[PDB]
């Protein structure tokens, strides 16, 4: 268990190191881009369904 | 990992930041208010005269 | 009939998500800016202050 | 420039408290208090460049 | 969960520094240059429908 | 690209050389209104008469 | 009777995104004039501002 | 404390040694020049939305 | 604790040193530099907010 | 110097106390309180001062 211990440690330092490289000006902007990204793709979907429907 | 996740992260941090610089001032020497009443105060009492005469 | 019922389903929720992508877009800006206000609040803040050198 | 700066400051504060009082004849106590805050916050800035000079 | 955030952390920070890269006025000048171009070539194939309909 | 952000960047230089506009903004609203009005009216009776 | 009114639709389109870019060329004419104007302000502000060469 | 007191020095020194080799009467002149070309770029953007305004 | 008398000591020394190496007419000046620089960046927050809010 | 620093904190002592007479008549208790509170502090200084000198 010491093996999972160690582990765990390692990712929780790697995650703090991550989560303090995070810019909210810049994080929070990449998120709204994503959400767009994403979408965009189900527009795309709900399209084909649409003319299928016609 | 998603993007809503993220964001309630991003939010949380920018809440905490207005919170922390509203502290910060309160324990540098925060006035405001005060000046503020005795304008306030003022400005009444000095209409008042000026539309009486 | 069945293609009806399917599609129409899929724009409830379509719907639910551009409502959803839109709030947060629109408090992204809006957060930006209240978070570079609070930023520079405490710059100035740290400046201005006596305390220490 | 001392001189100079006492002046102006003292030239504005009476354009400010015949602004305050075109506006009180004209109406709106409110409009007269905001131009009388305007006008008393330059007498004060004045006052100290008094001292100063 | 520690790459995912790593993914989002480097999108936002490459976004940015598009963003930053990106002069805006010439981005909006562009534009109006490519969609006054658009609408030229839009109004040839318009002209295509109606003389079809005539 | 965004015509917004094109705004923006513009926006903040604006911002540098004073634009809360607590004089401008203070100064034009009660000025234009209270100023034109009491010019006229004084002015208007009195040169009527002489004409 | 198909061709007419697919027209007539295709031909609304054209005028809609006409009118966008005609919007669109008015805001970014006074943008850029905005922009020399903030421009002219920091010139001035630097020139006769503060103290430097 | 000690770097950030030698930041601040060497700042003030820094602007002083700039300051020193300014010729101010050149700024001041140069300065005329640059801002009456302003005054002009803004009289042609200034004459555009009159354009768009008739 | 002789080692932390010793560090108190140098930091002594150095921090007079600077303080020696102040020149209040450069430093000064530099300081009200900082003010101005710091400013510019809080007027374009609110210069940001106050767009917003429109 | 010692002089100019205590004759300097008497004058600040009677701007805490002059501003508390304007809060107390609003009725603003507690900045009152604070207001007399700084005037304490101050008059503790100068006393500290005085001996000094
Ligand atoms: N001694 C000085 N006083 C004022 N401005 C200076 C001085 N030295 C250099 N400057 C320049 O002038 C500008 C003054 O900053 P600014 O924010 O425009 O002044 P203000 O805060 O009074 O509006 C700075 O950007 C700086 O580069």
């Amino acid at each position: 268990a010491l093996f999972d211990r160690l582990g765990r440690v390692v990712r929780a330092n790697l995650n703090d190191l991550v989560s303090k490289a995070e810019d909210p000006e810049k994080v929070l902007e990449q998120a709204v881009i994503d959400m767009q990204e994403d979408l965009v793709q189900l527009r795309q979907a709900v399209a084909r369904t649409i003319a299928e429907e016609k | 990992s998603s993007a809503t996740s993220a964001f309630e992260r991003m939010e949380n941090k920018v809440l905490d930041m207005e919170a922390t610089s509203q502290a910060a001032g309160e324990l540098a020497g925060f006035g405001i208010e005060n000046q503020f009443a005795q304008l306030e105060a003022s400005s009444g009492v000095e209409d008042e005269l000026a539309a009486l005469k | 009939a069945q293609q009806r019922t399917m599609s129409e389903n899929l724009r409830r929720n379509l719907a639910a998500l551009e409502a959803k992508i839109s709030e947060a877009k629109t408090k992204k800006n809006m957060l930006q800016a209240r978070a570079k206000a609070a930023k520079a609040n405490a710059e100035l803040q740290q400046t201005l202050g006596g305390l220490g050198t | 420039r001392t001189e100079q700066r006492l002046n102006q400051d003292t030239q504005e504060a009476k354009k400010w408290e015949d602004r305050a009082k075109l506006a009180l004849t004209n109406g709106e106590e409110n409009l007269a208090r905001e131009a009388l805050a305007r006008k008393k916050s330059l007498t004060d800035t004045a006052a100290a460049y008094q001292t100063q000079l």
